[PDB]
């Protein structure tokens, strides 16, 4: 987290910041994953 | 003490003398305040209460053997003659360090 | 015999001066600042997508 | 772990430390290499002192040069000299044992998941002491970490949790282990 | 001479079966039981070691950017 | 939109400073390029100094244990061993 960082042009040249309506919510597209539970064994009486 | 004299490398250092003169004429030419109390002193460096700045010093860590001999009263108790040697040393500070030099 | 090897280092010295301009081969790569709206935008993102990058 | 003596290529000023050494035998490739020039540059230079015309000891160091320069540059990277298990068919020669050098994506070449990414076949990761690894995993573990110059023995970020796993394989090669406790003996009393 | 001195070579050069070197791996020590040796560092002298070692720790620090804090604030430069 | 961070600098710089990467980095391609050119074939009077930097340091490369030869030779001295053109030139004058 402590190390030096920059842009390559494909970040900045081939994009922009797009303006925002208020009104027009664009949701972030994310990651596949999905949420499992399980039992762990305890050790100890 | 009726006599004090001191002894460096088996020399006087100076003439014995009257206790009186360490009590009350010694302080009185080289401190700030003559104690009137019977405290006795001897300086090796001229005029001062630290004042700071140098005004002497005598080198005691070439002195092999140092004595000092006192006559004493006749109506002393037996106890504790409490020596006390105010001194120069180096403090030196570098690259977060601390320590006094020898 | 001894004028040969004087010319031979002769020659040998001026393709030595020669060759030295090949030793130095750094990289060039330059810094510039983002556009402030860009700028802006990545700093205001709060995921980072991919995880980290070395170049 | 498996170590060897040590060994240096002609580069350098090893070609006048273990003088007098002409001819190979039983050494590494780079000890083999040390030993042509030497005759070469004792040969040319014993020629050029007998024929005085200053020149067999610049073809001498001419053909130094090709010598060095083709081994230099011939090396086949085709090398799989890597030790474990029970056979070492690959070479029987004087070599150096292939290490898997700590990397700034696994510092202390445990072997977490880096087989399964690339290597498949991962080299153990050698002593800690063998070619200056540990300058290099101390630098690899202070990437990118602040220090409260506090401890110049630095055991306040918590090197000693960090440490490399005794096996760095994807198999703890249990015939070498088998072998440790239990000697082959050769030829025994019932053979 | 130079048939002679050439094969003077080869004959040496074939001879010398063999390879001396340098003392491989790792260097050791021997331990007294505890009399009659100096120690390697007076332990007095074992601190000031330590003290020593943080001179170079500090100059290291002497440049935020190079490496790792110091006791307050932070400094800055770079090289040429 | 992505995140990539260099390393180094040819000298490790923690992620504290901001505008020090482009001074530090901008004066690393301005020596870069200052000792191409003075190390290029146009030199005009440069060669005494790397011929007096090459023979007492070549020497000295020596009185250390060992030296390698891509640093004996290629550490700014292959041309530092220029001057034995002035000194073959010497001797043809008298020979």
């Amino acid at each position: 987290l402590s190390q030096l960082v920059a842009y390559g042009a494909q970040d900045v040249y081939l994009t922009g910041n797009p303006q925002i309506t208020f009104f027009k919510t664009v949701y972030r597209r994310y990651t596949n994953f999905a949420i499992e539970s399980i039992q762990q064994t305890i050790n100890g009486s | 003490f009726t006599e004090v004299k001191l002894i460096i490398n088996g020399s006087d250092r100076f003439s014995g003398r009257p206790g009186a003169y360490f009590r009350l004429v010694q302080p009185y030419e080289h401190h700030v305040r003559v104690p009137s109390k019977s405290v006795y002193v001897y300086s090796f460096a001229l005029e001062d209460a630290d004042s700071r700045q140098p005004n002497g010093s005598a080198n005691f860590t070439r002195y092999d053997s140092v004595q000092l001999q006192l006559t004493l009263n006749e109506n002393l108790a037996s106890g504790r003659v409490q020596i006390y040697a105010p001194n120069f040393n180096i403090l030196r500070i570098a690259a977060g360090m601390g320590g006094l030099a020898f | 015999f001894t004028s040969f090897v004087l010319m031979l280092l002769f020659t040998g010295i001026i393709l030595i001066a020669t060759n030295e301009l090949t030793y130095n081969r750094p990289r060039e790569i330059q810094y510039r600042y983002l556009p402030r709206d860009l700028d802006s935008f990545i700093r205001t993102q709060e995921m980072p997508s991919a995880i980290f990058s070395s170049m | 772990l498996y170590q060897d003596p040590v060994w240096f290529q002609d580069l350098s000023v090893i070609f006048k430390r273990p003088s007098e050494i002409i001819p190979t035998r039983d050494q590494s490739d780079s000890e083999r290499i040390n030993a042509m020039v030497r005759l070469v540059l004792y040969c040319s230079f014993a020629v050029a002192l007998i024929r005085q015309n200053y020149l067999y000891a610049i073809l001498g160091l001419a053909i130094i040069a090709i010598i060095s320069l083709a081994y230099a540059l011939g090396a086949k990277k085709t090398k799989s000299n890597e030790a474990y298990g029970n056979i070492r068919p690959y070479s029987v020669k004087r070599s150096k044992k292939s290490c898997s050098k700590s990397s700034a994506n696994n510092p202390f070449s445990n072997a977490t998941v880096g087989a399964l990414l690339d290597n498949e076949a991962r080299p153990p990761a050698c002593s800690y002491d063998d070619n200056d690894m540990a300058s290099t995993m101390r630098k690899n573990f202070n990437k990118g970490l602040f220090r409260n110059l506090d401890d110049v023995y630095e055991v306040e970020n918590s090197q000693r949790q960090f440490y490399t796993m005794p096996v760095t394989t994807a198999a703890p090669d249990l015939t070498a282990f088998g072998q440790f406790l239990y000697g082959s003996k050769g030829k025994t009393c019932k053979e | 001479t130079i048939k002679l001195m050439i094969m003077l070579f080869s004959y040496f050069a074939a001879y010398q079966l063999g390879k001396m070197q340098e003392r491989p791996q790792s260097q050791w020590p021997k331990a007294k039981a505890g009399q009659n040796k100096y120690m390697v560092g007076d332990w007095a002298a074992w601190k000031p070691i330590y003290m020593g070692v943080l001179g170079v720790a500090v100059l290291l620090t002497l440049l935020g950017p190079g490496g790792v804090g110091g006791g307050m604030g932070g400094m800055f430069g770079g090289g040429g | 939109n992505v995140g990539s961070l260099e390393l180094n600098n040819l000298s490790t710089a923690e992620d504290v400073a901001t505008l020090q990467n482009q001074l530090n980095k901008l004066a690393e391609e301005k020596h870069k390029r200052s000792t191409w050119k003075g190390l290029t074939f146009r030199i005009a009077v440069q060669d005494m100094w790397e011929a007096l930097t090459g023979i007492p340091t070549d020497i000295y490369q020596n009185s250390g244990r060992v030296s390698l030869k891509e640093l004996l030779t290629r550490d700014d001295r292959l041309r530092g061993l220029g001057l034995i053109f002035f000194l073959v030139a010497v001797v043809s004058i008298f020979f």
